[PDB]
């Protein structure tokens, strides 16, 4: 049951700093060392440092001015900063514990998406998808809901609560005036629509929206 | 710093078939009998899993499909038999000196028989017509391959100022694709046009498939 | 037996030390039948003087020979030091030869022994001749244990000429020899010191003067290497010649990887000229 | 110059060392005194306390062991001395067989023989524990000083041979200096203790013996100063051997062994 | 060999309790700076599981409630809060010396509110009865605590030669008792006779529970 | 998903020879050493012997003349022979995968009982249970089946094949007469029954008897 979670602000304005806490689960950090990688599309995965069970650590040779981490052990809490953030930054941060003895990282966490941008949060506005004609019905019937005007990353889009989870497709976000747009669909039995209500549950925890929104045929 | 090269970038390889990644070091990352290099997978949207550790060892809990050979700077990453699940990139990782750093991932794709594209498209709903704003997006669900364009239709005319594309990777279950094509639309020049069609181009089928409303 | 002159031909220093020796043996059976005459005084006095060159020069000879033997249990690191020895025992013979020549000076100037026919003029000449031989024939500028041999015997020779042109300064005097006798002992204890102090320094477990200056920058290497707390209990040393011996051990992460550490570890003090190198590794609690 | 003898005072083989060397300086006086082999004896007890002053100095870079070899090189030295002393003994006896005056009679030698028979008394003795060497070559030294001694009232019996007897002491103190000069030389090889020796088969089955080690090999064992041991191993184990354990276990058996500083290098075997 | 003693040898705390468990050595386990003692669980029907390696490294995967301290001959296993899955049976075991050796395990019971059984007598079958022989089950199910009694009564005679009984260990879920009681008969010896009660003594009613049947 | 499986007879008659096979996956016996430890009630755990990565094997003193244990690193399997079976060697005997660098076991597989006994094997005779009378029904209606006269243990008792596992209690054997009765309880819906069938699967490995039996009210 070893976790790791990280708990990060989504958007950092450039030239300020940037706060990571990585809460720990299944094992001490009395004898085990956390490592922090990050990885972004143009520099692939990068290596940014290690805390040792100790306090010692060390960091990557570029990074070494503008970064610092700590630990504490009766919380089981390593704190990741880094300061002066510019737009090659935004990445998406993990916390791993490194594999015992080795020079590997066994168990890594889920990575907290930080985006470095100067513009505002903006809460979502998502729209239900359904079809024009209830005409040329078949056997199996797609649905979805359009989730338009929200930043930054990430959203997380769940159906009815994660009991339908079976032919969900959450197509990657795009970005156009310095915003995103996310589309989702899922596809439902006919007999099941609409005689059985379908929500779409739309997560942002950068402006901590939780809309909970059902489909209404036309 | 050692710097890691990837050959190839991407592979194609099929079910039940055997695929071969290699990683390539500038400098060698093995002392003394032993090779610090390790193997990562990265699948949709969860971090990198360890495969492989100091290049020959499988790590505990992962299936013995996966193998790792090699030493000084020549290593490889083997997968036999490749299943479905195997759709993902992989990473190697050395740590034999500091800093630790990554290659250039690898992506596996698994190479199945064609399947035609579930299109479907939806017109705008109310409220988003009380926001102001026409966004009309079309479909595309469980296809082979990933080279497939749309070609949005309205009333006879072609538009590319407002077409909005999306791309799913391959999933891990059927190993298929799903695209979602969106054209985002203002209120005046929705309200003039009266159809829509969105239209799919795919290898196997040269009718394409259109699917329209009349609003 | 037979197996030594097997072993006297494969080396070069050690055939011209066996030529060496069997001169000094023909040298020593002349100058005795010179002896057993009446002029027997000094006769008998250089006859011990160089009956101490032999035994010096057997010394060297035996290292030398020595010197190339396996391992076995009780020498574990071989016989390899035997040449340190060589060059320490020679440099005390080279001491305590000045002391003998102070001595002699010190007579001759005192008690006139001038009951003679100055045959030992002529035999100073044969002499300073044999000096001249060897110092042209000797004249140089796990494994590898040589470098000590040539500079003892090199340094006896050097004397052994000082020892001989002291009696010609004699004889040109008489036509004073103990301010000779006074100057040669200090120049061969002169020249003798630095051979005594790196044979102590070796002896001693003392780290290597060519080794010294690089520890601290070593030391700082495998301090940066990853998970290594702390570095503790650090010992070099000098066996025989080129061959340095450490000894060192590590406080490490209770989950370091040991195997990198141990790796980087070699690799660090294997360029510093570190040949044989013991890490112990100990994981630390918390 | 202030502090060493108060670190004279400290030791007490140096404080022996120390009126012993005052000793001989006097009766150096008294000899120039009466004259209007000894000084070179001057200066090995010299060299004795020499090494046992220098012996407790503490560590630095250059002498990561200390200088507790200076007593090996103590012992070594005054076994070299003492053998030319003999052969300077013998040559000596060759000039007074082939060559008077008889000043006092030399009776102070009486006295002398006085002076060893004290030291004889006084001297019988049968990172640290520095002092073993010291006493067994000043022992021997003073046991050729008294046969000296005897070489010369020999002499007055026979005149009422000396050479002979410069050959029996000569050779006597020859053969009792031979331990002493076998052991520095044996220390001062880096040859395994002869004391650990024995013990070595045993400690080497005991450590094969511990889960989980496939291979022992370049074991190296020599001896600093006198009764401290250092150890060199290098141990092959398996790929998952609980090292902490072998380690422990390692320096528990060749400790009672009698090994104070031991380097166990562990290297985890690929399969 | 070491012997390890364990006190004490069965140790009974309630829920959201302290439960300490102490393993005495003969000898030291302890080699510099490290104990080489570990601590296992084994719940009824299973391995044993590894909890503490070295006396105080809580493995990989158990919950922060368990800890371990101690060193040389005396040990600690502390468990807090305790919680109802946590009923089993504790091992010490040393690793310092060949052999490998255990301690006697220490039991840890669940205290809880006192339940009564569910008393449940089950005649016997058809086709046992066409095997020649007679098997009546009382089945007494969740009670607390462990101290319970069956008498067996026919027509008000009372026997003890055929009484089987047997006892299941304490459950994981709420930390109950189930207790089951055999009377084996031959084919006259169940003919003959017509009444069959089983009676259940248990301190929670003085009345014991009455079930029964004639047949 | 590291597994350890433990493949040996049942019965042993004294004196003669016991063999267990236990098959490894999810990691490498070339880099993992296997302990072998057995659990007899009476003499609690004993620590049988390891196998190393090389080939390399350590046993305990008191059975290092009777005991031998083989690996192939091929096939994965750990091969446990040991000769002059008595009666105190009756217990359940385990394959240990070894913590990597303590001296512990992390892994261990579920142990196979190995009886020493002259007696032969018997299949059980299953005899489904029924409430007499179908008067006094309430919420909660007891119900099991009866295994008697089988031989050796384990007899694995399992309610609709898994699919019901609540309220079941399988209670511990018993010796009488060199033979074993064992029973079963489980609680049901009086809803439920008998208007769903409820079935138990019996296993004797030992015997290889897989009887599956109705319950049938009177
Ligand atoms: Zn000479
Ligand atoms: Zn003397």
């Amino acid at each position: 049951e070893v976790q790791l979670q990280e708990s990060g602000p989504g958007l950092v304005a450039p030239s300020q700093s940037l706060s990571i806490t990585c809460t720990v689960s299944g094992f001490s950090l009395t004898n085990y060392a956390v490592h922090w990688v990050r990885q972004s599309p143009g520099k692939g995965l990068e290596w940014l440092g290690v805390i040792w069970s100790n306090g010692r650590t060390d960091y990557n040779a570029a990074f070494i001015s503008r970064l610092s981490i700590s630990k504490d052990n009766s919380k089981s809490q390593v704190f990741f900063k880094m300061n002066s953030l510019q737009a090659d930054d935004t990445a998406i941060y993990y916390c791993a514990r490194k594999l015992a003895y080795e020079g590997a990282m066994d168990y890594w966490g889920q990575g907290t998406s930080v985006t470095v941008s100067s513009a505002k949060t903006t809460p979502p506005s998502v729209y239900p998808l359904a079809p024009g004609s209830a005409a040329q019905t078949n056997s199996m019937v797609t649905l979805g809901c359009l989730v338009k005007g929200y930043f930054p990353e990430p959203v997380t889009v769940t159906w009815n609560s994660g009991s339908l989870s079976s032919g969900v497709h959450t197509f990657p976000a795009v970005l156009q005036s310095d915003l995103y747009t996310l589309s989702s669909s899922v596809t439902v039995p006919s007999s099941t629509w609409p005689s059985e209500t379908v929500t779409c549950n739309v997560a942002h925890p950068a402006s901590s929206t939780k809309v909970d929104k059902k489909i209404v045929p036309r | 710093d050692i710097v890691l090269t990837q050959s190839p970038a991407s592979l194609a390889v099929s079910l039940r078939r055997r695929a071969t990644i290699s990683c390539r070091a500038s400098e060698s990352v093995d002392g003394y009998g032993h090779s610090f290099m390790h193997w990562y997978q990265q699948k949709s949207g969860q971090p990198p899993k360890l495969l492989i550790y100091r290049a020959s060892n499988l790590e505990s809990g992962v299936p013995a499909r996966f193998s790792g050979s090699g030493s000084r700077t020549d290593f490889t990453l083997t997968i036999d038999p490749v299943e479905a699940d195997d759709a993902a990139t992989y990473y190697c990782q050395q740590s034999n000196e500091d800093p630790y750093t990554f290659g250039s991932g690898t992506k596996l794709e698994i190479k199945r028989a064609d399947a035609a594209p579930t299109v479907s498209i939806f017109p705008p709903s109310s409220e988003q017509l009380t926001s102001g704003g026409a966004s009309v997006v079309c479909f595309l669900n469980n296809f082979y391959p990933k080279d497939i364009n749309v070609k949005w239709k309205i009333d006879g005319s072609e538009r590319q100022n407002g077409v909005l594309n999306s791309w799913t990777d391959q999933d891990s279950k059927d190993s298929t694709y799903s695209m979602s094509s969106t054209l985002t639309l203002t209120k005046d020049e929705y309200e003039r046009h009266n159809s829509y069609t969105c239209e799919a181009t795919h290898k196997t089928s040269t009718s394409p498939i259109v699917k329209s409303f009349n609003r | 037996i037979s197996g030594w002159f097997r072993s006297i031909l494969s080396d070069k220093t050690s055939r011209n030390l066996f030529f060496f020796l069997c001169l000094n043996l023909s040298f020593a059976f002349v100058e005795l039948l010179y002896g057993i005459w009446s002029n027997c005084l000094g006769l008998i006095s250089d006859s011990f003087h160089m009956f101490f060159d032999s035994t010096a020069i057997l010394a060297g000879l035996a290292a030398s020979v020595i010197s190339k033997w396996r391992d076995n249990d009780a020498f574990s690191y071989g016989y390899v030091r035997a040449e340190v020895l060589a060059g320490f025992v020679n440099g005390l013979f080279l001491i305590f030869t000045a002391f003998f020549i102070f001595s002699e000076g010190v007579e001759r100037a005192l008690a006139p022994p001038d009951v003679h026919h100055e045959r030992l003029l002529l035999v100073s000449i044969l002499g300073f001749v044999v000096n001249l031989i060897g110092i042209f024939v000797f004249k140089h500028g796990t494994t590898g244990p040589s470098r000590q041999i040539l500079q003892g015997v090199f340094l006896h020779i050097l004397a052994d000429t000082l020892g001989s042109i002291g009696v010609i300064a004699s004889a040109i005097m008489m036509q004073a020899d103990p301010i000779c006798s006074i100057l040669i002992a200090i120049l061969i204890v002169v020249s003798v010191i630095p051979l005594l102090r790196e044979s102590v320094g070796i002896l001693m477990q003392r780290t290597p003067p060519l080794l010294e200056n690089s520890l601290p920058q070593c030391y700082q290497r495998v301090q940066q290497l990853q998970g290594v707390y702390s570095l503790q209990e650090q010992h070099f040393w000098t066996l025989c010649s080129d061959v340095y011996v450490g000894t060192l051990k590590l406080i490490v992460a209770p989950d370091a990887d040991a195997r990198w550490i141990l790796s980087q570890t070699h690799n660090i003090f294997t360029q510093a000229g570190v040949r044989q190198l013991y890490v112990q590794i100990d994981f630390a609690a918390m």
